[PDB]
């Protein structure tokens, strides 16, 4: 027993594991985005998705 | 009537549209992927499996003289070796000091398990694509299999749809590959007429029941150095098992797209890539005329809560004012945004809801209730959970992520320049001229 990371595609993943059925798991973003009518420092949600 | 349309190639995404006609009213559209199925062209080349050295006892002529003589076995190998001296329970067989001389031969065939378990090699080219589809409007729907070259028409109910070509052509299948136990690996299998000992493709027959086999495996026969009668042979590893030891990993774990790959037809299916520009054509009949077509007056948007969510979870509600009880279509005119329904009920002054997946947080567009258009927008908010297996991007991102605040930002910022340069011009020639005076 241990631990593993799988750095999950931003379209789409496959997972199989034992003789049981495969599951497919995406992602979507999740980083505070729009401002609240005051300034903010939106870059770093920019930064997170999409760097470069 | 006949409408073109482009939809991306995947399952489970419906895809809505409308046709438009004078003195007709929009037919919703709503075109199904059911399934995909790329099926190339092979072309079987040849079988392999495990062998089986036979080793028939060895002639013996006794005080004389003997010669070998070849054969058309496969991997046939033949050696005399006189001075021989056999011996056996019964005790020495024959008699004369050395000038006995005994032949061994050997040989190969294919094992008897090899009816199960043998694997053959096969060459592709010109894979080929079809698609199921399945098409619904005016809450009527049908269904159709139809190739992806766009010169034949799919079959169903004497109506022709026209599909394809793709935009992008993609293939897992490479040229060379070797199929085994219901297994798919890609590999570069030696050419028939060609072995190579101590590697896949040492024995080689045009079919599992061939008579005729072709094969070499270096087979060297030992003189015979015991008391008994023992023919020695020496052999290299079979090719088969050392490839099955590290044949890696099969096909399945490989291909992109998430094809899944199935043997009997040797052929992948279930998965996407690319456009498909598909033409629809309509039987009139199908289109009802606007004039019983309800008619709705004063509409109005309002979004309640909207989520930048990867699944469907945008809200949206619609205020209208009409006058005859019916049915009417629904839509939204903006890729990013993809409603849920297509018809929906109206009443003379109701107000109905709507579920919509958008893909960019300023969830600004223009829907179309029935035979109006309506602008509205709103803001929408990432989602908390950031990781879902259910459908996602009904639309692709297009460059939308950028918010209304973020392009104010962008606006107040770029400065002109540019008009101050040409004030700081005029005056100078101004005052040049001026100084000129004198
Ligand atoms: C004993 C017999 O049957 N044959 C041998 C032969 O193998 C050997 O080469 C020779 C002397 O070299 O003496 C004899
Ligand atoms: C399909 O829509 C038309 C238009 O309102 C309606 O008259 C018809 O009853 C509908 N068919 C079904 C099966 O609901």
């Amino acid at each position: 027993t241990t631990s593993r990371n799988f750095s999950v595609g931003r379209e789409g993943l496959e997972y199989v594991w034992g003789n049981h059925e495969p599951v497919r798991v995406w992602a979507q973003e999740s980083a505070p985005g729009d401002p609240h009518g005051w300034p903010h420092e939106i870059i770093i949600h920019y930064y997170h998705r999409h760097p470069v | 009537f006949e409408h073109a349309t482009t939809v991306p190639n995947v399952p489970g995404i419906p895809y809505k549209a409308l046709v438009e006609r004078a003195g007709y009213a929009p037919l919703n559209l709503e075109i199904t992927v059911v399934s995909s199925e790329l099926t190339p062209s092979t072309n079987k080349e040849y079988v392999t499996c495990k062998f089986h050295t036979v080793v028939p006892s060895p002639q013996v002529k006794c005080c004389g003289s003997l010669e070998c003589k070849a054969s058309s076995k496969a991997d046939y190998t033949c050696r005399v070796f006189g001075g021989v001296y056999p011996f056996m329970w019964g005790g020495a067989q024959c008699f004369c000091d050395s000038e006995n001389t005994q032949l061994s031969e050997a040989y190969v065939e294919f094992a008897p398990d090899c009816t199960i378990d043998h694997a053959v090699a096969l060459k592709v080219h010109t894979a080929a694509l079809k698609v199921g589809l399945r098409i619904v409007y005016g809450n009527t729907t049908a269904r159709l299999d139809t190739f992806v070259n766009g010169v034949t028409p799919g079959s169903s109910r004497d109506l022709k749809v026209i599909a394809g070509p793709i935009s992008a052509a993609f293939s897992p299948f490479d040229h060379k590959v070797v199929i085994r136990k219901g297994l798919v690996y890609n590999y570069d299998f030696p050419e028939y007429g060609a072995m190579n000992p101590g590697a896949f493709g040492d024995i080689q027959a045009s079919s599992l029941d061939a008579t005729d086999i072709v094969a070499r495996t270096d087979i060297r026969l030992l003189k015979p150095s015991v008391k008994n009668i023992h023919v020695p042979y020496t052999q290299a590893v079979s090719g088969y098992e050392m490839w099955k030891n590290n044949s890696g990993r099969p096909l399945q774990e490989t291909a992109p797209f998430g094809c899944k790959i199935e043997v009997e037809p040797l052929r992948a299916t279930n998965c996407a890539y690319g456009h498909i520009p598909i033409s629809i054509d309509i039987p009139d009949a199908a289109f009802v005329r606007s004039s019983e077509s309800p008619t709705i007056l004063e509409v109005s948007c309002t979004v309640a809560d909207c989520i930048y969510s990867a699944d469907f979870g945008g809200s949206l509600t619609l205020q209208y004012k009409a006058n005859r009880e019916g049915h009417c279509p629904v839509h939204s005119h903006s890729t990013t945004a993809v409603l849920k329904e297509a018809t929906t009920h109206v009443t003379a002054t109701g107000s109905i809801t709507l579920h919509f997946s958008t893909s960019s947080p300023q969830a600004n567009f223009i829907v179309s209730l029935c035979g109006k258009k309506t602008t509205c927008n709103a803001e929408c908010k990432p989602p908390a959970d950031h990781i879902i297996g259910e459908p996602h991007k009904v639309d692709q991102e297009f460059q939308a992520a950028v918010s209304k605040t973020s392009w104010n930002w962008l606006l107040a910022l770029f400065g002109g320049a540019s008009s101050l340069i040409v004030v700081g011009l005029i005056v100078l020639v101004c005052s040049s001229m001026l100084i000129n005076t004198r």
